[PDB]
């Protein structure tokens, strides 16, 4: 039947989460429960949200303290209504939400991989600028580095992604304006 | 000899000769339905319809002039005046012309003619008593029952709703119904069907738009597609194509919320790109269309029996002579249709109308000598020429040579000599107050 | 025979024939709504509207000339003068013509005609007592209730707001409402609907713009897109494309504050670049458009029953002859519409107006012999020719051959012979002071 | 004869399944049974569905608890009517349905392979960004990595698929809009 | 008949018929303002 799967796409950890779905569980309203199962995709144990609501409009809520240790990464949203007498469950929803690493705590969090790759390329290029060598072969060991044209290509592709995520990616424009 | 004998690689010519009748009936039911659709939704045919109506009907409609007898001295004007006056009276807006009352005689002619083109003919029925009397009502073509068939042991076939007799003569018609009580045998006298004869052995008439009906549907669909493609081609502007390297992990989440708006309003906006650019070249039919469309179009026009310039207002690449010729050919066709529609409706109606009107005394005259006033002539209206000076000079020369009589010239316009003479007498009275001519 | 029988690969011809009526009603409600939108927002149709109104209405409007009886000596001018004077009086700006008062008779004709084109007909209603009397007010088309349907046990169907009778004759109309009290049966006498008949079996009239309504929407969207693409193409100027090497780490922070302005004002500005340059080639439809647009356009014009040159002022590639022909075809169409609008409104109004006006003594004459003054003729106004010399020579020749009467020539212009004679008497008095002619 | 093979294409595990087929078994109605055989394509034992129906319209149903352990993967649908006296079976149907992994339970389920390949490519590229080497040859061992241009191509193809499955694949559009 | 009935791929013809009046009033206030601007700044209309 009707369904309202709309958790905010950007769900931040340690923060209270609410969608107050409009009509997902309107089918089987009398004897079936509300769930909004949230499952970590790679590991974890599905956590669930119940009701705690006003009767006319269901409002779904999760306490901030409980969110606490939830996994940083990608999470899935599926909504299930279930009745024991019926010995059946019914699934009406689908979605995908990402958990931002807890912003109020922790020793360290770096940027998404695009930054890491980019930073490293700058580092490796720095080394090979000096001490130039395509074969550091001594005694029985030979390293043979990746061609310089190749490294450059990687830098460009990655740099563009970092720009896209930041949102400063639109191609630049200079106005002659006399 | 053996040119069309079969369908080896270039044929389709049936296998055996077949009666146009059955094919004709099925084809016509299907086609009335089809023409109904085309005229309403496509184009060009809406134009045929308009063209037919206007050219064949009348600013003055079709008028009636009746000659009592030999027009030397044996025909007299009194009877003529009375009859004309009476007919025109009820023809003008009144309760009497129709069991409707938003209409009039002019309206009925025009409409019966439109119906005629689109449906290959239509019928009208007369009612007496409820009213005067003899009011004429048109009935839609679809009312006829195509299914009634099967002969009676003592009677002829009733196929396609026509009641044949033992002489196989027409006596009754079998419309469906008003819709509710269906089936009403109606006497032929009440229902008259105009038919535009083509092949003689038919009990019905095909929509005159059948030949071009197929070509037009296809053409309208084409016109609708091309404009749309052109719009798309203008809209997508440039495509920023890329080599096969990146675009990786374009994030899914940002996509749903909005399509980005970027400002290029500033006049000079040299732009620097990360990889490459291309410009869409519209292949939407550009100038190919004018020649291509015309050629398919010429075919349709030939099929509908009308000049291309009139049917579709291309009106291009024409010298004076080309236009004159085209008009001449169409003029013949219109004339033919004009004679036919009134060959049937007017003659039946005038004859039928006269007795009741005489009995009601609506028209003042004695009933017994019906023949003296029986003759009735219907006058069509012609179309004016582009070069009046030449025509006028030729006409003067002809009047001079006793070759053309004065009456014929008036006839081509459709006005008539008696009309001209009455108007001349009025001009003479206007002379008494001022002056005549030098 | 089997040309349009079905929809195998090139069809769409329905499946069975259907009554144009129901289709017609749904189509018309939807279309009145649609035409309302097109005329206001697109183009070309605004032009149709303008064209229709002007050509069919009047600088002098439509005037009235009434002949008491036989125009030899049995018609007299006194009654004529009185009636004409009275009608024209209230036609001029006054409290009497409308329950408005920003309008007049000319205005009502023009408007009823515009309404007619766009909505396929409109209605007017007359009120007496509040006022004189018989004031005419036009009512918007949307007021009619399409939903009222269902027959009464003792009565005929009320579908599309028309009250049929036991004779299935028109007697009442069922507009929604003023809006508030909805539903008012209105006697037919009060409400008259003009209808421009096409196919006869209809209770309503379609917008005459229906055939081109689809083509125009698409065309306006296209015109709006192309101009925009051209602007973008001119604006982006050059693109400085690069090979796949650098552009690395273009810093994010500097981007937000400003788009750099670089001065190229100096005349000679040879420029040296780090990598490569390219020049945008606009693919915005360039010259393809003139031929492409015209061909789609010709189709629309044929559909609307007007010459292309009048509808859209392309006015290109035309010799004198081409123009003359186009005018002739349109002239026929206008004439037909002209007869129809006044076939209905004028006749009903004049007839209805006369009794009240006679009773109020607004017009001085006796009521009992109504028939003597009953006849009323409405005069349309014609359009002038390009070459007057030829026309004049032809006219002289015709007057010479007793073929054309003097009255007809005046009629084509629309002025009329009595008018001409009165004016001639005025010219004669002006002669007494100075001189006449040689 | 007539047949109504329409199991919903997306059949979720542990959930009750029903098509209520309209006319597949109308032939041989009096003495032949209803089956709707469901067979795991790679392994498994065909499970079957019977009637439990209203007489006028057959309705086919499967209990949720029974579905429980059914295999995650691809499954086939074939409908058979069989009569012993006739010693014949008749097959009137064909189809293919996928079983989504049970959403209400389990230690872990990752995304479909497209995600795995993509994630890994990001990981491998990260390593070779630094420690650049096309031949780590020491003593008697030589690794020789895949060329960097090649790795990049794989990333792009896969990324597109992930986009297609998610449905965010339509090519992007920026509207100048002045 | 069914030519302009809706907005499937080539339309925009509203959804229901509406009184030109209200549309007319809003349109006209906005347009007096607009024409004021065009006549003064563009071209062709100054010519009209």
């Amino acid at each position: 039947m009707t369904v309202s799967i709309h958790p905010p796409a950007t769900l931040v950890a340690g923060d209270s989460w609410a969608w107050e779905a409009g009509a997902v569980f309107e089918d089987h309203p009398d004897p079936w429960a509300a769930s909004y199962v949230l499952r970590p995709e790679a590991g974890g144990d599905p956590v669930t949200v119940s009701g705690g609501l006003e009767v006319l409009a269901p409002v779904f809520r999760l306490p901030a303290s409980v969110t606490a240790d939830l996994p940083p990464g990608e999470w899935t949203w599926f909504a299930v209504a279930v009745d024991a007498t019926t010995d059946a469950r019914a699934v009406l929803a689908q979605g995908r939400v990402t958990v931002i690493p807890d912003p109020l705590a922790g020793t360290e969090d770096r940027r998404t991989p695009a930054r890491r790759i980019l930073a490293a390329i700058e580092a490796t290029l720095e080394g090979r600028a000096t001490k130039d060598a395509d074969t550091y072969s001594i005694e029985g060991r030979s390293i043979t580095r990746t061609p310089l044209p190749d490294l450059l290509r990687l830098r460009a592709v990655y740099a563009e992604q970092v720009a896209r995520e930041t949102g400063r990616s639109p191609y630049r424009q200079r106005r002659v304006s006399f | 000899y053996r040119a069309a004998k079969s369908d080896r690689i270039a044929g389709g010519f049936g296998v055996f000769p077949t009666t146009p009748r059955d094919e004709l009936r099925r084809e016509i039911r299907g086609l009335v339905g089809h023409s109904r659709h085309a005229a309403q939704n496509f184009d060009y045919a809406r134009a045929y319809e308009m063209l037919t109506r206007r050219h064949v009907i009348g600013f003055n409609g079709i008028r009636l002039q009746m000659d009592v007898r030999d027009p030397g001295g044996k025909k007299d004007v009194a009877a003529g005046a009375q009859i004309e006056s009476a007919w025109a009276r009820w023809g003008k807006m009144k309760n009497s012309p129709t069991p409707c009352g938003r209409l009039s005689w002019w309206g009925v002619e025009c409409q019966v003619a439109t119906g005629i083109a689109r449906e290959g003919g239509s019928f009208v029925r007369i009612h007496q008593g409820t009213n005067f009397g003899f009011q004429v009502e048109p009935i839609p073509f679809d009312l006829l029952d195509l299914d009634l068939t099967g002969p009676t042991p003592g009677g002829g076939f009733v196929e396609s709703g026509v009641e044949f007799d033992a002489t196989d003569r027409v006596v009754a018609y079998h419309m469906w119904s008003a819709a509710a009580r269906r089936r009403l045998r109606i006497p032929a006298a009440q229902m008259l069907y105009v038919l535009v004869p083509e092949e003689i052995g038919q009990a019905l008439g095909v929509p005159r738009s059948a030949t071009a009906l197929r070509l037009m549907n296809l053409s309208e669909k084409f016109q609708e597609s091309a404009l749309t493609a052109a719009n798309y081609g203008a809209s997508n502007m440039v495509f920023f194509e890329r080599a096969a390297d990146n675009g990786v992990v374009t994030g899914p989440e940002d996509d749903a919320q909005i399509p980005i708006d970027q400002i290029e309003a500033g006049t000079l906006t040299e732009l620097p790109p990360g990889v490459k650019a291309v410009s869409h070249n519209p292949a939407y039919p550009d100038a190919a269309v004018g020649p291509f469309l015309r050629q398919m179009g010429t075919s349709q026009a030939a099929g509908l029996g009308v000049s291309y310039e009139t049917l579709t207002a291309d009106l291009s690449g024409a010298n004076f002579s080309s236009l004159r010729a085209g008009k001449g050919e169409e003029r013949e066709e219109w004339r033919m249709l004009q004679r036919a529609v009134f060959e049937g409706l007017h003659d039946r109606v005038f004859s039928r109308w006269l007795p009741l009107a005489m009995l009601s005394g609506e028209v003042r005259l004695p009933l017994a000598k019906l023949d003296k006033f029986d003759a009735a002539t219907w006058r069509p209206r012609g179309w004016p020429s582009v070069n009046p000076k030449d025509d006028a000079t030729a006409h003067e020369k002809d009047l001079k040579n006793g070759v053309r009589t004065r009456t014929e010239i008036c006839a081509e316009r459709g006005r008539d000599f008696a009309d001209v003479v009455a108007e001349a007498a009025a001009e003479r009275q206007m002379m008494r107050d001022a002056g005549l001519d030098p």
